[PDB]
RNA sequence: AAUAGGGCCUUGUACACACCGCCCGUCAAGCCAUGGGAGUCGGGGGUACCUGAAGGGCGGGGCGCACUAGGGUAACCGGUGACUGGGGCUAAGUCGUAACAAGGUAGCCGUACCGGAAGGUGCGGCUGGAAC
RNA sequence: CGGGCUUGAGUUCAGUGGCGGCAGGCGGAAUUCGUGGUGUAGCGGUGAAAUGCAUAGAUAUCACGAGGAACUCCGAUGCGAAGGCAGCUUGCCAUACUGCGACUGACACUGAAGCACGAAGGCGUGGGUAUCAAACAGGAUUAGAUACCCUGGUAGUCCACGCAGUAAACGAUGAUUACUAGGAGUUUGCUCAAGCUUCACAGCGAAAGCGUUAAGUAAUCCACCUGGGGAG
RNA sequence: ACUAUAGCUUUACAUUGUAUUGGAUACUAACUCGCGGGCGAGGACACUGUAUGGUGGGUAGUUU
RNA sequence: AAACCAGGCCCAGGCGACUGUUUAACAAAAACACAAGGCUAUGCAAAAAAGCAAUUUGAGGUAUAUAGUCUGACACCUGCCCGGUGCUGGUAAAAGCCCCAGUAAACGGCGCUAAGGUAGCGAAAUUCCUUGUCGGGUAAGUUCCGACCUGCACGAAUGGUGUAACGAUCUGGGCACUGUCUC
RNA sequence: UGGUGACGGAGAAGCGGGCUCCCAA
RNA sequence: ACCCUUGGUCAGGUUGAAGGUUAGGUAACACUAACUGGAGGACCGAAUCGGUAAGCGUUGAAAAGCUUUCGAAUGAACUG
C-alpha cells in the first residue's frame, strides 16, 4: 500500500510513500543491532572511488539470517518492522530454545505463524528447504548459490523465482531478470515471494528525500570541460559523441560479462 | 445465505406467532433483514457479483413495501420492529 | 476442290427519352445568412464608499432619512475589429467514381487510426443482403 | 374513516432445473521461440508474379527446454433485466417453473427526477506478450492505386484495478392485466400445463403483412412525433 | 597527424596428469572456490609467466 | 497607526516547473543540481572504481538491486531513415579482416537519395535583407503585444508545443509618488 | 549467561520529562 | 573543496495537510457539516548564513571593506 501527498507544497505535490501498514512494531529488538559507520564511497586509502555517496540518516544494522541453520527447531513469528538498510521487511523469530533471529519477510506472513527449516519442513511460506524438497512449480525467494554459504539469489521486496524443472543432482530456476539456470539441489530456498511489493511505486517528490536516503547530486559529463570527461568540451550546448564513460567505455551496448567465465556452462537462457 | 429450515424456522419463532407464522410482516421483515445482511457480507468479498448486487436491492425493496404496509395499518408496530432489529440509517 | 448472338423464366433496383441511366465528394467562380478572435467604443440596472437640494423629523443651530451628482469594481444588453473558419443557393469549370444490380471489394451502425476528394483499413454488431 | 374475504400479491415447504453470476484448481489438440539428431535445392505466395526465408546451412523431419492464447465433436437447445453466457471440476451466491389444503390479508401496477448495470473500440497505472492485426514498410495490378491481392509489422487483441457510457444496444414493436379460431413441429414438467418458431379465422393495416409470443378487443401509467435541409 | 604505450583480447609453450573408442568423451591427483574446525562443487580448463597477432587520444613524447 | 518601527500595487510577455548551487576578489543567470523518464551493462570473487600487488569501495547490498549515459515537474505528444560512423552477432611456434544481419530516447541525416521534415511552432534568446507588412497602444513607438509566412539558417527525450505556482532573472505598459528633470 | 548503560524529529501537556504523532528509523 | 566521527544553535508572528471526534446520509461503503489537530526542502521577520542594487573608498580604516538596500532563515540549514 502506498499513500499520496496532497499538493499542498510543490515538494509534496508528487510525493507517494509506502502506508506502513505490515509493520508492528516501532523499535529494534536490541541483541541484534549495531551502530552502523557510514564511507563517503571511500575506500581504505581513504581517496573517492564511488561517487555520489555521503550524508543522510544515521542508521543501525539488523543482522539478518540468511543461512537459516537451525533445522528442525520451529520458530513463532513475533513482529514485523522496518529495515533501514534494505528494501524488504524483516520479521523477527522466535525460537524454542530462546534464539532469536531476523528474517525477510516473505509476502503473506502474519504475526502469530510458525515456521521451520530444513528437510523435514512443510513447502509453506516462510520454511527453509533445500531444492530437492521444494514440488516443481512453487514460487521461492532468498536461494542459496552454494550450500551453506547463505541466500544471495532473491532478496529485493518484492522479486521471486520459479523452479520449473529439475534434472538430476541440478534444478532449473527462472530468475527475477529472466534468466534460466541450474542450481544444486542440495542449495536452500524459502517458499513465497518477498513482501513489499509497493516499493516500485513510492516517488521521492524532492531533492531533499534522496539527500535523507544518503546520496549526493549527479553531475552529466556533457556540461564539463574536455580535461575532466570525454563527452565535455564544445561551446554551447553540444550532444557529447557516442556516450561513454570517464575512462572510454562505451555505455550504449558493450557486454562487459567476461566471456570464459566457468558459471556460463550453468545458465539455459540468458536475459540481463 | 445459509437460509437452513433450521434458521428459517427459528426466526419465524421469534417474530410472530407460532413457529407457522411463515408470511405474516414482522417476520418477512426479517427474513428480509438477515438476507441483507449476509447479501452485504458476501458481497464484501466478492465485488463483481452484479447479479448478486441486484438481488439485494430487489430484497431492499420488498423490505421497504412491507414497512409501508405496516405505516398504513399502524404505528406501533413499526415503531417496535425497526427498533427491534434496527432500521434506519 | 479441303475441312469441323436471340428468345422463355426466376430475381434486385435510388433507372422511367428508361445504364449512352441516376447520383457522391474535393478544388477554382459568383451571391446570401450565421460563427471565432489582440483590441477598441457604447447603453441599462446592481453592491459598497464620499459628498449631498427642497421638504419634513427628532435636538436658532446640531444630528438624522433619500432625489441627485462623483469615483471604482463587478454584471447583463449592445456595436466595431488585423486575421481566421461552417452553411445555403446559383453556375457548373476541374478531378476521380463512393452509393443504387452480387454497382463490379455486399451494404449499413458504433469506434479508432490514416488519406487531394468521395473514402480505406482494423474490432464488434445488424440484414434494411446476395448467393448458396 | 372503521372492520371483513381470498381469487391478486407475497412468505414457507416439496419436486424439477439451467452455455445465470463470482472465485479457486485441472486439462489435450494446434501453434511460437531456444537448444540439439537426419538431410539438402528449394520454400512461401499468386489469376500470373515479385517483395521475403535459405549452402557462414532452409522447407521438411525426430527429440528436449521455456512460454501465451483459444476451447473441435456434442451443437440446435437453454439461461439472463438488458448488454450477454459454451473445455472439465469444486466452492459460494442468485434465480426460475410446477404444485401444498401451510401462512398474511389488497400489502397491487406504472413511474418524471435519481441510482445501478451496460458489446466492440478507446484512456490511465502495473503485469504479460503466442496468433491475428489499424498506423507504418516493401512487392504486384492499373492512366493513376493514398485500396482490393502478397510479404513484414507497432499499438491493440490477454490479466488486475480504475475511467468512459456509445451501437442496425433491433423483434427497427415499452411495462402490466383480462379475453378471442384452427393446422405443422420442438423442450421440460405429466392425455394436461408451461415455454420455444412458421402457415394461418375473425379482426386490424396504405400495403408488405400481424394474427393467443397480435400489429385483434379493452383498461392504467411512462417515453416520444408534428414537412425536408440548416442540424444533433 | 607521427611514433610509442598501460589496459583488454587471440594462440603456442610452462604450470600439466591418466584412460577409452585421432579430437571428443570420461577420470582425479596438479590448480581454483565454498562449508566446518575432513566434506562439498569444479578441474587439466580457469589463473599466472614468456612469446606472438589484433585493439588501444585511456596515457605520453613530438611534428604540423 | 501619533515619535522609532512598519508590504507600493496592477496589466502583459521571454526563459527556467518549483526550494536549492556557482566563477573566495568585475558574471547569481536562461548556467549546475533537482524530483521524474528512457536506453545500456551487471546472476554475485556481480558489472564498475582505486591500487604493482595484497586489499578496499560497490555492499555485506542481490535485478522493485547496483553502475554508465542522455533528457529534466506536469499535460498532449514524440514522425521518416541502419545508406555513413560506432556497437551487438554469425603471427608466434587462431583473433582479426571480409561478407551478411540487427540497432537511431546510439552519434548522425531528413536535397537523386538510406530517407526527402509528421504533429506542433515560426522576423523567434533562431530572420541576413530589416525599422519585413497589417492591426493595438502614444501627439509622435527601430522596443512591446496580436496576426501574416520567400523559415538567409525551427522542429519533436543535444526533446516539440503549452502550462497554475514560484524568481534579488530578462522585457513592455499603467496608477501612486516624487529635486530624476524644467532649474 | 541475560538486562542497564543506550541515544531521532516536530508538537500538546506537566508651586501645592513521561506522552502523542511521523518517517528519513 | 568534499567526506568521516562526535557535539551545539535557530526571538516572535501567520497559514492550516494527514488524521480524530460528533451530526446527517448508505444495504455497507461512499459522500456533506462543525470542532479538533498541527504537517510542510510553507509564509512574514530578529540572531545567523549569504552577497542583489546603489552610494562611498581606490598611496583605503581594509592585499576585497563600509553604509543603505536585498535573499534564505526546520532545512539539500548553519556551526565547534
Ligand atoms: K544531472
Ligand atoms: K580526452
Ligand atoms: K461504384
Ligand atoms: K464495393
Ligand atoms: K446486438
Ligand atoms: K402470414
Ligand atoms: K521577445
Ligand atoms: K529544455
Ligand atoms: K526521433
Ligand atoms: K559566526
Ligand atoms: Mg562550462
Ligand atoms: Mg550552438
Ligand atoms: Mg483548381
Ligand atoms: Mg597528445
Ligand atoms: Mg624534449
Ligand atoms: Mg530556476
Ligand atoms: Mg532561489
Ligand atoms: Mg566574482
Ligand atoms: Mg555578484
Ligand atoms: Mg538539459
Ligand atoms: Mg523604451
Ligand atoms: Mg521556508
Ligand atoms: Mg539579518
Ligand atoms: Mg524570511
Ligand atoms: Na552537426
Ligand atoms: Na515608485
Amino acid at each position: 500500500g502506498i499513500r499520496k501527498l496532497k499538493p499542498t507544497t510543490p515538494g509534496q505535490r508528487h510525493k507517494v510513500i509506502g502506508a506502513f501498514d505490515k509493520i508492528t512494531a516501532s523499535t529494534p529488538e536490541k541483541s541484534l543491532v549495531v551502530g552502523k559507520k557510514k564511507t563517503g564511497g571511500r575506500n581504505n586509502t581513504g581517496k573517492m572511488t564511488m561517487r555520489y555517496i555521503g550524508g543522510g540518516h544515521k542508521q543501525k544494522y539488523r543482522f539478518i539470517d540468511f543461512k537459516r541453520t537451525k533445522d528442525g527447531i520451529p520458530a513463532t513469528v513475533k513482529t514485523i518492522e522496518y529495515d533501514p538498510n534494505r528494501s524488504s521487511r524483516i520479521a523477527l523469530l522466535y525460537y524454542a530454545d530462546g534464539a532469536k533471529a531476523y528474517i525477510i519477510a516473505p509476502d503473506g506472513l502474519e504475526v502469530g505463524h510458525t515456521v521451520m527449516s530444513g528437510s523435514e519442513a512443510a513447502p509453506e511460506v516462510g520454511n527453509a528447504l533445500p531444492l530437492a524438497n521444494i514440488p516443481v512449480g512453487t514460487i521461492i525467494h532468498n536461494i542459496e548459490l552454494r550450500p551453506g554459504q547463505g541466500a544471495k539469489m532473491v532478496r529485493s521486496a518484492g522479486s521471486f523465482a520459479q523452479l520449473t524443472s529439475r534434472e538430476g543432482t541440478y534444478v532449473v530456476i527462472k530468475m527475477p531478470s529472466g534468466e534460466v539456470r541450474r542450481i544444486l539441489s542440495t542449495c536452500k530456498a524459502t517458499i513465497g515471494s518477498v513482501g513489499n511489493s509497493d516499493h516500485a511505486l513510492e516517488k521521492s517528490g524532492k531533492a531533499g528525500r534522496s539527500r535523507w536516503l544518503g546520496r549526493r547530486p549527479h553531475n552529466r559529463g556533457v556540461v564539463m570541460n574536455p580535461v575532466d570527461h570525454p563527452m565535455g568540451g564544445g561551446e554551447g550546448r553540444q550532444s557529447g559523441g557516442h556516450p561513454r564513460s570517464r575512462k572510454g567505455l562505451y555505455a550504449k551496448g558493450l557486454k562487459t560479462r567476461a566471456p570464459k567465465k566457468h558459471s556460463s556452462k550453468y545458465i539455459i537462457e540468458r536475459r540481463k | 445465505m445459509y437460509l437452513d429450515s433450521a434458521k428459517k424456522a427459528e426466526l419465524f419463532e421469534k417474530y410472530g406467532k407460532s413457529v407457522k407464522d411463515t408470511g405474516s410482516p414482522e417476520s418477512q421483515i426479517a427474513l428480509f433483514t438477515f438476507r441483507i445482511a449476509h447479501l452485504t457480507e458476501h458481497l464484501r468479498q466478492n465485488k463483481k457479483d452484479f447479479a448478486t448486487e441486484r438481488s439485494l436491492k430487489m430484497l431492499v425493496g420488498k423490505r421497504r413495501r412491507m414497512l409501508d404496509y405496516l405505516i398504513k395499518v399502524d404505528i406501533e408496530r413499526y415503531r417496535a420492529i425497526i427498533k427491534e432489529l434496527g432500521i434506519r440509517r
